[PDB]
């Protein structure tokens, strides 16, 4: 019903650009399969590419203006250059001088367009091949947090200055500044839920990978074939965890667990970040009203000073 | 004065109750379906 | 720090530099604050917990 | 004193690093 | 028929739209025209 | 399959034609309303000045 | 009739057959291959109480578990009297006391809790080695767990001993170890700028990404009739590379293991050799290539 | 079929909606019209 | 599949038609209520001023 | 049966219990009733 | 059998032990009995 | 059997125990009864 | 599929010709409007000065 | 066959467009021409 | 057969372009030529 | 591939030869223009001094 | 046979180019030659 | 596969030989120019001093 | 092969190059030779 | 094959031998130049003093 060959080679707009496949070699010896092969370009594929190339061009040219078009200095201070959103004056106004904050707005707009078109590409290419569309919905879950950071949170605060600034060290600075601004960002409870889910996600990943590699000898890696008929490998993998921690899951459930942990991470993160600027101005002062701050009447500060 | 304010409950005890309940229910259901009876390959042959 | 930067001495300084939870200041003010704080850090030999108790920055418990 | 013990503890940290490398090299060898 | 016509029209209408938008943004942000309270 | 005129026969199916008619009608109505709304916001306060 | 399947689907009618679970436990018991019995000639317990396998390593672990929980409850409930887990804090002995520990001085119960917890964790690790040894699978899970155990060892044994104060171990207690983390992070300015730190968080985010992608890939092909090359073709259409079935699990294992190792390195180093992280990057500006062009 | 009609209507309705939204936002934030307390 | 008129026969099934009717009726009612509500908040305090 | 009956009773009991508990905790913490030394 | 007897005795002796320990801790830490230098 | 009896008794005894414990804790910590040096 | 002239026969299909016509017409109209708009914003305030 | 013509035209028009854009940005930002309020 | 001609021309035209651009930027930023208001 | 001389027969195909002629001609022209431009900027203001 | 010739020429022309560039940068930035306004 | 001398026959293919020749010639020319340029940079201002 | 020959030559040329570069940089930065304005 | 002497036959292939020879010659030349350069750097200004 579905021809894979006509879906691997089909000219342009409806086909792949890099028709000849290639071999990486060292990837083959350590990563399993090691062929690069063709990459499909569609209608949605060309749009995200050109919009991302526009935003990156806008940002890269504006770096050069800051250094005076000096390539020696440009290469030296590349990692601490950035472009910043408008200041608190003219908070939401769109008419700002190019050098002060005007370059940031166009770049962020083209970045948004590229992201949404990439989502559409994911969805359409998933439907075309006959497989389900779960990856697209997960990407949407991550886009929720992405859009809260850059669009929804600066809006509803009145300032475009709340968003980050398109720099390598600028993002660390943004994290630090927001946490300091709200005050004791550790106390935010949805931040606690997000950390719980993130560390659970890393836990699950390491465990699933490790057990599957250990039981590889019996061809337990092919998770699709095992779903119809469980071989000796899957039978051993269940028994190992049953004796250690008292319960276990087959090959179908464990991937549900993985998916849901990874998605809850980003959803709880977005919900928790949105509330910081609007409902609860100070998080630590809120925690002492919820009776969850350690009393610490007199600490031993000799440790912290040198 | 002795009691945690409102929104202490909503913000901190929706997580602390809901997450523990969710884990204890989801584990029951996954382990049930896993230890249930369905198609497998024989231990005496495949291994 | 940027080389053009200097310690801003045209402020009342009984608490004029405060930024926590103010809701009328954005990340630009916080950046200026952190510049001044790192300067105070390099001037003093000790570290940043010399006088702050980083759990709550507006607290005055260290007395330094 | 301080520095002898410090170097000796850094040894243990690198030893913790060690097993992962053996895993990688075993996979490289036994998968020609 | 090596060159697909539709690829040409797609890239043309994308490049034109992006270029109009970029010029419109630059001119607005330059603040040299007294347009929308300037 | 044969309701569309000959000039546009290779392009449009039969069902695709009626939808194209709805789209054209909606676009014309929207343009008329847009022009009216624009005339009204200048009679209010001009933007170019 | 209907064939129950592992994914819950019931098929409308292969060496596969419907086998109840118990059968596969009795066949894979094989008692006597314990890592400990190798060294002693015998294992003391090995009797699978309930669903749990018991070994010599399991018993020392359970000792550690019970004693640690009891000492944790004794601290903060007695001698503090808060009766709220979130409010209680279990604190290490002061820095003035030094490396030596004394029953009369405070912090004696924190030390007991820490030692019991270490015993329990190591016993658990050995028990995992053991149970894997009986099944003859392989040693990957013990390695992956040993990584995080080594992180715990660095935080509570190596870094305090190198400085020598014993007060440097992070205080136990919910919502108070966070205060320690926050006071240590700011003690050395710009912990973000720390290079070994930044690699850990890079690997953490990359791990969450890999997990989401693998889960969605397997869930998408779960219940449908396809060639099994459809997922590979989809992966080649998006980003132009398909890792394979055996490849993704290796990568999961490796990234997971590497994150914690870089992290424990960064913290041990910050305590002992680097006072602040901004001074570390002072050398970059003066690299000869560009030291005078400004 | 070289051109699918539905792709055209999809991209048309997306571009039009985005463009209306962007213009509305810019005009509101310019503060030059005395609309909603300005 | 024969309750829908001929001009819209290739598009709409039989069941899809009655739903469409419900949707149109609901949309008309909603528009009437929306117009009334906007006349009212206007009379209260105008927003263009 | 469009629904399993037991799912309905499970979700009903859970929602009712949570709702009673939340209301009882809000009313107690409001401090407006002079109940248990208030 | 609808219930395994040994599960009942296991959970019973665990719950009883935990409960005795918790009550003994709370009473000791309350400091209201003059027991072991109080 | 649509509903297993033992599930009902398990959830019943868990909910009852948790509820007794929570009420006992709240009443003790309210400090309104002069019980154990209050 | 022989509606295109012989000089351009190898390149254009039959359907690809009518769209090319639409594209050319739209481009000409757009250029005329662009020229008019440029003359107007120069009469307003010149940009080179 | 040895050199696809369309690859040449694609890379040509991309390089030309990027180069025109870069030169116009540099000339505008140099501030040496009195163009758009300079 | 061993050395593909097109790889040579690709790398040649990339290296040459990058080198021209770098030299042009260094000479402009040196400020020693009185070119574009210097 | 028989248009290329014998000494370069293995290295070059027959299409690869003409493009290589174009490349050589372009390189020679570019070098001449580069030399002229360098003589000019030097006459303007010398760099070595 | 023990070595592919093209790997040698690739690594040679990369190392040589990098080395020329690095030496040129160091000599320019040393400021000891009076070259381009120094 | 037989244009290279016997001593170097196991190493070099036929095509790999002519490139080697080009590489050697280019390297010799580059070395001569490099020597001339250093003699000139020395006569201008010595670096060791 | 107890040691592939090419691994030996690769590691040899890498170590030699790194060592020459490091010694050079140390000697230059020591400032004890009056070389390039010192 | 068989060009390498018997004592080193189990280690070296045929092709690996000539490369080696090149490596030894280059190393000897480099050592001679290094010794000369060191004698010169010493005559200029000694470093041990
Ligand atoms: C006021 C003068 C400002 C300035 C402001 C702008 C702005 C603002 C714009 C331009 C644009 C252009 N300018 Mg100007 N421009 C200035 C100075 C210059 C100078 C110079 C002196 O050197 C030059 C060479 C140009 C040259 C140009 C062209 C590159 C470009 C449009 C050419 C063309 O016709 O469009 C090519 C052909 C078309 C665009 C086809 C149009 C297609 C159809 C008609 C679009 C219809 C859209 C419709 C509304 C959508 C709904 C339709 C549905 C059917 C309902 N400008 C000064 C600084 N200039 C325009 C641009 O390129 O955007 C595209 C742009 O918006
Ligand atoms: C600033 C001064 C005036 C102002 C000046 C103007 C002017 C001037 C105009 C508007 C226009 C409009 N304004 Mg306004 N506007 C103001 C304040 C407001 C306020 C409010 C909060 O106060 C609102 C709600 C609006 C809302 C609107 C809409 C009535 C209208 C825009 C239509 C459009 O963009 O959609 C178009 C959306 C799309 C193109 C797609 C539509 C989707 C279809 C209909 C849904 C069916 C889709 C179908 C199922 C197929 C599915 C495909 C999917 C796309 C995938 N304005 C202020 C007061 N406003 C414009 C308008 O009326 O013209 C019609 C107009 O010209
Ligand atoms: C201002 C404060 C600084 C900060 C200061 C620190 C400090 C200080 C540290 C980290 C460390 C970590 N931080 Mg940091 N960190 C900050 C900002 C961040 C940000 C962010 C987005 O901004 C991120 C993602 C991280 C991420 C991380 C990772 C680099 C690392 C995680 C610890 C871990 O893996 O090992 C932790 C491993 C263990 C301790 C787990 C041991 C668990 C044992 C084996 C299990 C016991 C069983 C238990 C009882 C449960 C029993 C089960 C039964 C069910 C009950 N940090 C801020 C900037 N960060 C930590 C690290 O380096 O790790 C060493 C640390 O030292
Ligand atoms: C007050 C004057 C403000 C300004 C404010 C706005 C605002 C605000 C808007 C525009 C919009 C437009 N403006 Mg204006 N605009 C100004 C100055 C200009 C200038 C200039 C002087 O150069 C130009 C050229 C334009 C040109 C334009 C067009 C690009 C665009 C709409 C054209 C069209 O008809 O829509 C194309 C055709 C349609 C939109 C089809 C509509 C489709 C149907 C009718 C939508 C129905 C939506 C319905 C409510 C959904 C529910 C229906 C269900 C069935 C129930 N404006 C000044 C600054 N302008 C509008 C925009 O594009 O958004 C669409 C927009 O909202
Ligand atoms: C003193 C007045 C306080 C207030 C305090 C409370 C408190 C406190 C509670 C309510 C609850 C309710 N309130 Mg009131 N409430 C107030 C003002 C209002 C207002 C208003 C003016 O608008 C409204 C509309 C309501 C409306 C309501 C209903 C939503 C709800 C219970 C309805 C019902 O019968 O239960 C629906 C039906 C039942 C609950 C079935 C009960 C099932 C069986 C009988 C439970 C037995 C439990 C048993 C003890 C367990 C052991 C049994 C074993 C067999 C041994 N309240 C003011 C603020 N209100 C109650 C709530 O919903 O909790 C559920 C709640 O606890
Ligand atoms: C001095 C009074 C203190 C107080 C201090 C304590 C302390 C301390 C304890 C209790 C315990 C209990 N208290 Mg009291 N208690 C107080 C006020 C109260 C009040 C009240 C006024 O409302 C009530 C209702 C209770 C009620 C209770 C019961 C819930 C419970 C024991 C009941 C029973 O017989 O055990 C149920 C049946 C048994 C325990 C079976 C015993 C099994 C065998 C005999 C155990 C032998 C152990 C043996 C040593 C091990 C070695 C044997 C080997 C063979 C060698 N207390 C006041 C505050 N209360 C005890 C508790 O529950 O611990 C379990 C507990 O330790
Ligand atoms: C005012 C003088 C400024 C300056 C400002 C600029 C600017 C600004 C530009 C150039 C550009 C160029 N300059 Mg100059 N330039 C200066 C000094 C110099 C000096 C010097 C003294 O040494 C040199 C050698 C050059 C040399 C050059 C060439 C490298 C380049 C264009 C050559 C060519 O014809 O285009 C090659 C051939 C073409 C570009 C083909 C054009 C293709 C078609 C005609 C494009 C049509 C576009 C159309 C509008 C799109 C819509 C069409 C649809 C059909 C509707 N300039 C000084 C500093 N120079 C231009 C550049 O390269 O951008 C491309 C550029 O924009
Ligand atoms: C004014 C003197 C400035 C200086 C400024 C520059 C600038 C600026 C440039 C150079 C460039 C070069 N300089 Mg100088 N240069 C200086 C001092 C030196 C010194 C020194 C004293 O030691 C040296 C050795 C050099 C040496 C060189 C070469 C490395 C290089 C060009 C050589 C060649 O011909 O191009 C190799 C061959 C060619 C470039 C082939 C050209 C290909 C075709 C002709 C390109 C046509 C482009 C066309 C416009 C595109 C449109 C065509 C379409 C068909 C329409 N310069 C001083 C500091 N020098 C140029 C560079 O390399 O860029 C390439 C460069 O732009
Ligand atoms: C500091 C500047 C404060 C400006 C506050 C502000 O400007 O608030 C914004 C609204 O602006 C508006 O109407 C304009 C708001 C004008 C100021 C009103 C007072 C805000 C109080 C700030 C505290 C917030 O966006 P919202 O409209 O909430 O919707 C966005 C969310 O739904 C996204 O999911
Ligand atoms: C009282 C104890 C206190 C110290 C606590 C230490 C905690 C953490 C730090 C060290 C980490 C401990 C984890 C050790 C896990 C040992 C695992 C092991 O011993 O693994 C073996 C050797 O690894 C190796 O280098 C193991 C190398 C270990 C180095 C020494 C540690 C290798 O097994 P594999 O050949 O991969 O099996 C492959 C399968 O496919 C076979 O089919
Ligand atoms: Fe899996």
């Amino acid at each position: 019903p579905i021809d894979l060959h006509d879906e691997e080679y089909r000219d342009g707009l409806e086909g792949t650009i890099a028709k000849p496949p290639g071999h990486v070699g060292w990837m083959q010896r350590l990563l399993g399969e090691g062929q690069v092969g063709p990459i499909y370009v569609g209608l949605w594929g060309v749009i995200s590419f050109i919009t991302f190339f526009a935003s990156a061009f806008i940002i890269l040219v504006d770096y050069g203006r800051q250094v005076g078009w000096n390539p020696i200095i440009y290469l030296r201070e590349f990692w601490n250059l950035a472009v910043y959103p408008p200041p608190t004056e003219y908070g939401l106004s769109w008419n700002v001088p190019w050098d002060k904050g005007g370059a940031w707005l166009a770049a962020t707009f083209f970045l948004h367009i590229s992201v949404l078109t990439w989502w559409a590409r994911l969805y359409t290419r998933a439907k075309a091949t006959g497989v389900g569309t779960q990856l697209a919905w997960g990407f949407a879950s991550a886009l929720s947090l992405y859009f809260v950071i850059y669009l929804f949170h600066p809006l509803a605060l009145g300032n475009w200055s709340a968003a980050p600034g398109h720099g390598f060290r600028a993002i660390l600075d943004w994290t630090n500044y927001v946490s300091i601004h709200w005050g004791n960002f550790y106390y935010n409870p949805f931040h606690m839920l997000s950390i719980f889910f993130l560390l659970g996600s890393t836990l699950l990943l390491a465990m699933h990978g490790a057990t599957i590699v250990a039981t590889s000898k019996w061809k337990s890696e092919m998770e699709f074939t095992e779903m119809m008929a469980e071989g000796p490998g899957t039978q051993r993998a269940q028994l190992f965890w049953r004796w250690v921690m008292g319960w276990n899951a087959n090959s179908y459930n464990i991937h549900i667990w993985a998916w849901w942990f990874a998605a809850f991470t980003a959803i709880t993160g977005a919900i928790g970040l949105f509330l910081s600027g609007t409902l609860v101005p100070d998080w630590y002062a809120w925690g002492e009203t919820a009776k969850i701050v350690a009393p610490w009447p007199n600490p031993d500060w000799a440790q912290y000073v040198f | 004065s002795p009691w945690p304010v409102w929104s202490g409950y909503a913000l901190c005890f929706v997580p602390l109750a809901a997450v523990i309940l969710g884990f204890i229910i989801a584990a029951r259901f996954t382990d049930k379906q896993a230890t249930s009876a369905y198609l497998r390959l024989d231990p005496a042959k495949a291994n | 720090l940027p080389n053009d930067w200097r310690l801003p001495l045209e402020l009342d300084y009984p608490g004029g530099l405060v930024v926590t939870g103010r809701k009328d200041v954005s990340n630009h003010e916080v950046e200026q604050n952190q510049f001044a704080m790192y300067h105070m850090n390099v001037s003093m030999g000790q570290g940043c917990t010399f006088c702050h108790n980083a759990r709550y920055f507006p607290s005055y418990e260290i007395a330094q | 004193m301080n520095w002898i013990v410090a170097t000796f503890m850094l040894m243990f940290v690198l030893v913790a690093f060690l097993p992962l490398v053996v895993s990688l090299a075993y996979t490289w060898v036994t998968n020609p | 028929r090596p060159f697909e016509f539709r690829t040409s029209v797609v890239v043309s209408t994308l490049l034109g739209l992006v270029m109009a938008l970029l010029i419109h943004f630059v001119v607005l942000s330059s603040g040299a025209f007294n347009w929308l309270r300037a | 399959n044969d309701l569309v005129p000959d000039q546009w026969k290779p392009l449009f199916n039969n069902a695709q034609w009626l939808v194209h008619d709805i789209v054209v009608k909606t676009i014309y109505g929207g343009l008329i309303i847009a022009v009216i709304a624009h005339v009204l916001c200048w009679a209010w306060t001009p933007w170019i000045r | 009739r209907a064939l129950p399947l592992p994914s819950g689907e019931t098929l409308p009618a292969a060496s596969a057959e419907v086998i109840p679970f118990s059968i596969i436990e009795e066949f894979y018991k094989r008692p006597g291959k314990t890592l400990a019995a190798r060294f002693f000639g015998v294992d003391p317990f090995d009797f699978w109480i309930g669903r749990f396998y018991v070994g010599l390593f399991g018993a020392i672990s359970i000792i550690g578990i019970i004693l640690g929980v009891a000492f944790y409850l004794y601290e903060g409930v007695v001698n503090e009297g808060t009766l709220n887990i979130l409010a209680m804090r279990i604190e290490p002995p002061p820095v003035s006391q030094g490396l030596n520990v004394d029953p009369a001085q405070p912090g004696f119960f924190w030390f007991l809790t820490m030692v019991a917890a270490t015993i329990a964790f190591v016993g658990w690790l050995l028990r995992q080695i053991d149970i894997s040894l009986k099944l003859d699978m392989g040693m990957e899970v013990p390695i992956a767990f040993g990584a995080v155990v080594s992180s715990w060892i660095t935080l509570q044994w190596l870094r305090p001993i190198a400085m020598g104060a014993w007060g440097h171990g992070f205080p136990l207690g919910i919502t108070h170890h966070l205060d320690w983390v926050s006071n240590i992070g700011y003690q050395y300015y710009n912990f973000f700028y720390n290079p070994f730190h930044a690699i850990g968080i890079t690997l953490l985010f990359a791990s969450t990404l890999f997990l989401h992608m693998h889960g969605s890939a397997v869930l998408s092909e779960a219940k449908r009739n396809i060639s099994d090359q459809n997922i590979h073709v989809f992966w080649r259409n998006i980003l132009g590379y398909s890792i394979g079935e055996i490849g993704i699990h290796r990568v999961a294992f490796w990234t997971g293991a590497a994150s914690v190792l870089f992290s424990n390195l960064c913290i041990f180093l910050s305590g002992t050799f680097v006072k602040d992280w901004n001074a570390f990057w002072g050398f970059w500006d003066k690299m000869p290539i560009w030291n005078g062009v400004g």
